[PDB]
């Protein structure tokens, strides 16, 4: 039972919307009403936009119909839970978009691939397509649309407590990073008609597999430390960045989608205060099934007691607020120059929500003090 | 003559080095040179110590009347000696003239580019320059006892028939000479000093005085270099010229000369242990068929390992004594290497509800304090290693960025005073933060005691600020960088179980 | 004056610094001062172009007549200059008089726990040793240079109300001297130098000689320690004096001052370039209500980055001329951190199927070699990063523990000579093995080349090792290291193809 | 269907020859014959006198049935493949149990457990079992029970190349490996019969799983050189190693369940010989798929032209070689006192086969040149 696209590839009536894929707070959730819930073809259609901007389709040949089948059928593998769900792969994947395309001050630039929405003509700016083949930038893209592939709601330390069968397979070792990956070139292999890189060689089609692979996997935030402390001693080194080097590239490309995948408190209040209700209503469900099981309830999981502004707090103070600082401290963040100083759209949200829930926290402990 | 001043206020540790005369020219007018050189020698011991044991206070009594530091100074042979001790002075030493005493506030010493994990004030480690014995500086010794560690210590070949002259040849001559059995006076050598050869003069007087002295150094700069040989009796233009001697002068130069080489230090890297091989030869002179003298030759094979002309001149603080490490630990430290927050959250809720007074005097404690975080402990003391006091209900860390490290103490005993442990405790504190933190800027922890009535009056007994001073830089401190030498050194000392608020809820729900 | 030696047959960068005067005795007797700097300079200079390139020889004409190597030996401030130069001069220096010449052999720089990547003659770097100002050496510029790297270049304290002296003290009290808007004759100052304060007294006719001279480095000192004030025109004891001038000659002054200031250079490790700030101000000196002289006040203020006395003096070997490194690129050096194997068996087969004479060539050479490595390829010189001759059919390194690496060079064409081809691949290799290889010991390279007839007769046009002489040290080579340095070397030469045999088989079927 | 162990739990029969399990050269071979090819219980009787030996029944209250049924299973889960059979992991179980009970020249010794086998009263000699826990060595003797559970006569490189499920399932991450710890770890709690670990707590049992899954991961040979460098890193440190350190003892552990998996040129000259033969027809087995798919053949498994020398030679002077002096290296290399020396019948084995496989290549390509 091959689950083939929808026979039209392009809807029309998103043209529109569309057109703002070229800034960082998109209204995802109107696309998503526009859309339809029914359907689910906000990832295939928003992918279809970024590689018709980027022009990978001519630039590999790539089918159409394949590429539109895939992913259509990747949508259909994710499942409808409040957080990790189709709608959470496309923001990671336009936010990689973003990253990627998006001018970046002072980024000097050395086939290659620009998006649509990129002066050339400027040289005060420069993009990470112009420093990172083509190949491993659909690789990035690829693996951004496939991060978190038929994510069960639970995070890996409840896999590993209860024993699940994921868990077992794959002997708690980043459990759902490797599932994700693992089902998502299954089901990539699985059918003739999901093969849009026919046209790809041997050797090439294995490197583009090893980087999607290690993108996924990368995606871990067990490992996030890791990743964060190699990044700043390449960083720090005063060789730096070698943007000839693969495994430099590499790295880049995991730091992007890693940033990606946790960039909702670096959007806009109204995006931000959504995907936290999201993901609070996922980790509400996974400690209501901890309760049921008779395990003691997870942090931050207890309906009863929510600690919303805290659990905020200490992530964007703990995991996000480090990342974003390394990443802008390697030069990659997208900004632009004021008349000179750079401003970034991305670091600004990032510290006013961060004021705003500690703003929050304050007053609840001051409420908590006076009862 | 080295003493740990006990009876001092600061907390800290303090040597007492005696009088010392202060001031360019009061040093330079001196009419006993031993007793400026036993000066200038007590005043580097105490440094090195100090360096090497998280830093302190080194007291001088100010022996010459109406010295003023601002109108003297210190004196130049202090500033040489501080200058080879450390390459840059400001960075670790601070003078202060307090009354009649001096105080130099020497910083702890910190690990750097340069490798070296402690100071020394002689390596007494010798090599060959071409044709002097220099000490081995403190990176020339790391690196040769690196190389000879690394290494568990340490015929001919066919060549064009050139006409050519090397040490080599030297070498060979000054063996030549070894071997014969008799020297006739007024001669002239064929060879000259080089990496393998040592010729030096001395006096018949002079010679078992010397002995003693001088040839330590040689033995060891050839032992450690190549090998070579040593000559006595041949003055500056290499005439043979020798020292008038007996026979019972002769042996008793030459037990003279096994005594001294067999003091030396010695230290092994290798599986299979050695001696020193030396051979010691007395060539007669003869002069118209008559015996003028004899001629020392001694020959030193190149060793295997390290030797020393004596014991390496580093010192320490051990159990309030300056020592001076032993050869095995500096060998060690020479080739291996290396608002406000109040936390613990559950610890100060049961302080705060046991005491109702105490909540109330760290709110006034803290009004005046812009930014920092307090730490409570049951016992501070032992969190540093050192023994419990039951007495004292709890101490408290204050780190704040305008202010120096402050320790809390406090007590409901009335009776009974608390200056000792907290001036210990805060000494600990400092030690570990400069050692074993790795706080690389100069600090000083200050104590602040309060008794705490049942009633809820609170009382400061004690106020260290008040009572000692500090140069400015002292004042200062990075908040940061404090933080992190103090989770360092709590990680370290196998203390740290909820001192810092990590976030461990989030910590556990991702599995870090 | 240093000129780059081509007509040599050594393979290998030979420096020819000109007549020297060689001998202790030789050397302290000479009338001219002057000559015997320039030599030494001279010497010092090639050296340390020689360490900093991968090694190599200094040659120089024996100025002296009747000059032995052996009876005479080298001279005093030579010996000095090296052992400033080198921490063990037998492991880099090694000398030999070869008729009217003086060979130094010096080994390339190797990296060691000291941590620097080049050798500098002096950093020109100044700092404040409490009261002098000393140039940093080779540690003390790193540290410094790293620190101010790392860290983008580099109010009051209460305190008890207690009678004390400090430097502080003597720094006001220097600026309140600074702001005087006259000066009394024959008056005693408050203070007296310290790492704030220098006072010098120069003559009137000597004062602007010495501007030029002295002021960079005092000027370096201060703003690299904590800026400070200069005082010219105060005698040993304190007392004003001054120097007599007119308005003209304090506006030449002036301007002099100002030229050797903004001379100096300047290297900057944060955003904002700044200049030296400094202000000069000049007082007079008032006696008997009649005005004597003029004090010169300058007052340094405390610098952000490094100062630079003069440029680094680095010196290395670029295009076959003798260039001091650049400040930049000196900068960079200082604070940035880094039986018989026929080999590859492909080629080896070729050359052997498509020459007979070559097998029987390599077999008859071979013969004699106890055991080593041959590695064949069709142009050494390609894989070191030089132009490549098509003339030469192939070319083979022979690395073997019992004799220095052997380069074979064969050709078909036999009216034309490859020697200077040959010497050049030699030298390259040899600098590639010392400098990327990581090889660190005294190592050389020879060479033989061969035509190889069309009907398979071989004859030695050339054998290098017959021509040229080492000291002993550089005919044993360790086969493994060698073997090593060279994989390293071809690794970061992007020329390693299949020049070792490693088991690639093996590894692909385990997939490393 | 549980797969119980026959009602005989103790084979009196072989009472004798289970008193050479004492030394090095084991006559395993001969052991195999007695018991017999159909039944296959030779992994769990040698399991069960190790265990004997060594006391773990009644330091942890091992239940006998249990384990008897879950080591038969395990017997039943291995192929009868020429190499990595149970012969194999009953060959690396001895192997290990030899390793950590018999003693070692200067080891110093600090619950624990010491074999029977053992001279406690001796102070000139060592044993790892005196300086790691005995939780620790259990999971280190189930994990060798455990190195190559599953295994299907092919390579990693093998299962990479040609797409197999098990290679997309791990993401082409140590294929082999993984497979064998999951399938192991899966079958121990499929079915309660074969829980032998029931009187462990909850932090003891995870600990044990930790253990013996690292153990297992640590058997890749594509990680043998990081493995390598690491626990030479960590032995020319000053420090050296430091029993009282978990991550130590566990890289002791790994090290020497990695010397056990390849202790085959280790052993005499026919055990030797035997393994050789077993390994060469394996990868023959593996070459002949490979042509049947089309693949070119890798090296060394092609039938008609076979380097079974080469093979060794190489295998013994890249892999088995660095790995013994490494071992000897850090002192945990067994042996005796020559009077003082050291002799060791590992090392003096593995000179002997290398010198052996020197000659007949050199003999082989005289007869080739010749020729
Ligand atoms: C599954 C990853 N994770 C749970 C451990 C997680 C997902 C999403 C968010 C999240 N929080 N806030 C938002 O704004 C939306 C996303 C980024 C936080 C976590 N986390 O680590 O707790
Ligand atoms: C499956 C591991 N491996 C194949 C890559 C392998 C197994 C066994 C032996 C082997 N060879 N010789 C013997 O004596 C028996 C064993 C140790 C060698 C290899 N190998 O890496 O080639
Ligand atoms: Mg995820
Ligand atoms: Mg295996
Ligand atoms: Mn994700
Ligand atoms: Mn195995
Ligand atoms: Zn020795
Ligand atoms: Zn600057």
């Amino acid at each position: 039972k091959p689950i083939l696209a929808p026979e039209p590839l392009v809807m029309d009536n998103l043209d529109s919307i569309m057109e703002q894929l070229n800034t960082w707070n998109f209204p995802i959730f109107d696309l998503v009403e526009n859309i339809g819930r029914k359907c689910g073809r906000i990832l295939s259609q928003v992918s279809y936009r970024l590689f018709e901007d980027m022009g990978l389709f001519e630039a590999f040949k790539i089918p159409i119909r394949e590429f539109m089948n895939y992913f259509h059928a990747l949508e259909i593998g994710y499942r409808d839970i409040p957080y990790h769900n189709r709608i959470h792969a496309t923001d990671v994947l336009h936010a990689v978009w973003y990253l990627t395309t998006q001018p970046i001050p002072g980024l000097s630039t050395v086939g290659y691939v620009f998006s649509k929405t990129y002066n050339v003509t400027d040289d005060k700016y420069g993009c990470l397509s112009g420093n990172i083949p083509a190949l491993e930038l659909m690789a990035l893209y690829v693996a951004a649309a496939m991060h978190d592939y038929d994510h069960p709601g639970r995070t890996n330390a409840f896999l590993v407590a209860t024993s699940a069968p994921q868990a077992v397979l794959y002997n708690d070792r980043s459990v759902l990073e490797n599932h994700h990956a693992a089902a998502a070139w299954n089901l990539f292999m699985s059918r003739p008609e999901y093969n849009f890189l026919i046209n790809l060689d041997h050797v090439e089609f294995k490197h583009f597999r090893f980087l999607v692979i290690e993108a996924i996997l990368a995606t871990d935030l067990k490992k996030h430390f890791d990743f964060v402390a190699k990044f700043n001693g390449k960083v720090n080194d005063d060789v730096g960045i070698d943007w000839t080097n693969e495994n430099d590239r590499l790295l880049v490309c995991q730091m992007c989608i890693k940033l990606a995948d946790i960039n909702g408190p670096a959007k806009c209040k109204e995006l931000h205060l959504q995907w936290t209700d999201g993901i609070v209503n996922e980790f509400y469900e996974q400690g209501d099934e901890e309760a049921s099981l008779g395990l003691p309830i997870s942090p931050f999981m207890d309906r009863s007691a929510p600690q919303l502004a805290n659990l905020q707090e200490s992530f964007i103070s703990h995991i996000v607020g480090p990342l974003c600082n390394s990443y802008d401290s390697a030069g990659l963040m997208p900004g632009k120059w004021v008349e000179r100083k750079i401003y970034c759209q991305i670091t600004q949200h990032l510290l006013q929500n961060h004021k705003m829930w500690k703003k929050v926290i304050e007053e609840e402990q001051r409420l908590a003090g006076i009862e | 003559n080295i003493s740990v001043d006990l009876e001092t206020n600061y907390a800290e540790l303090v040597l007492d080095v005696g009088r010392v005369t202060l001031g360019e020219n009061s040093r330079k007018k001196m009419k006993d040179c031993k007793l400026r050189k036993k000066q200038n020698e007590s005043v580097s011991r105490a440094m090195c110590a100090l360096l090497n044991s998280g830093g302190g206070v080194i007291k001088a009594e100010i022996e010459n009347e109406d010295y003023s530091y601002t109108k003297d100074g210190i004196g130049l042979d202090l500033e040489n000696s501080f200058s080879n001790i450390l390459l840059f002075v400001p960075e670790y030493l601070d003078f202060m003239q307090n009354g009649n005493y001096f105080l130099i506030f020497v910083k702890s010493w910190s690990l750097n580019t340069s490798g070296l994990r402690i100071t020394t004030l002689s390596s007494n480690l010798y090599k060959r320059d071409i044709t002097s014995a220099k000490v081995m500086n403190a990176t020339a010794a790391l690196e040769f006892l690196k190389d000879m560690k690394k290494t568990r210590g340490r015929l001919l070949a066919k060549r064009p028939c050139v006409d050519i002259q090397e040490e080599n040849n030297m070498k060979a001559l000054a063996g030549v000479f070894f071997d014969r059995t008799e020297l006739d006076r007024k001669e002239k050598l064929t060879f000259t000093e080089s990496t393998h050869v040592e010729i030096k003069n001395f006096s018949t007087e002079k010679l078992l005085q010397r002995i003693k002295e001088i040839l330590p150094q040689y033995v060891s700069a050839f032992a450690n270099t190549d090998g070579g040989y040593l000559f006595i009796g041949l003055n500056e233009d290499k005439e043979i010229i020798g020292f008038k001697a007996e026979m019972s002068d002769l042996d008793d130069l030459e037990r003279e000369i096994e005594k001294s080489i067999r003091k030396m230090p010695v230290h092994h890297f290798c599986m299979e242990k050695k001696k020193i091989n030396y051979s010691c030869k007395f060539l007669g002179v003869y002069d118209k068929g008559s015996l003028c003298g004899y001629v020392c030759a001694l020959r030193v094979e190149r060793f295997c390992c390290a030797v020393f002309a004596k014991e390496p001149d580093s010192w320490h603080v051990k159990d309030n004594r300056v020592m001076q490490l032993t050869r095995k630990e500096w060998i060690q430290f020479m080739v291996e290497a290396e608002r406000i927050t109040y936390t613990p959250e559950n610890l100060c809720r049961k302080l705060f509800l046991q005491h109702e007074g105490l909540k109330q005097l760290i709110c006034e404690e803290m009004d005046s304090v812009r930014k920092g975080s307090l730490i409570f402990s049951r016992s501070w003391s032992v969190d540093l290693g050192l023994q419990e006091n039951h007495k004292v209900l709890c101490d408290a860390l204050l780190i704040s960025q305008d202010s120096p490290p402050v320790l809390y103490t406090f007590h409901m005993v009335q009776d009974e005073e608390f200056k000792g442990y907290s001036t210990q405790t805060a000494l600990t504190l400092k030690q570990k933060l400069a050692k074993i933190g790795g706080y690389t800027k100069k600090v000083c922890v200050m104590t602040k005691i309060f008794y705490l009535s049942p009633e809820g009056m609170t009382s400061c007994q004690y106020d260290l600020r008040s009572q000692v001073i500090y140069p400015e830089s002292y004042y200062f401190t990075r908040r940061k960088y404090l933080l992190k030498a103090l989770f360092k050194a709590l990680k370290r000392l196998k203390s740290l179980r909820d001192q810092f608020s990590f976030a461990e809820n989030l910590y556990q729900i991702i599995g870090i």
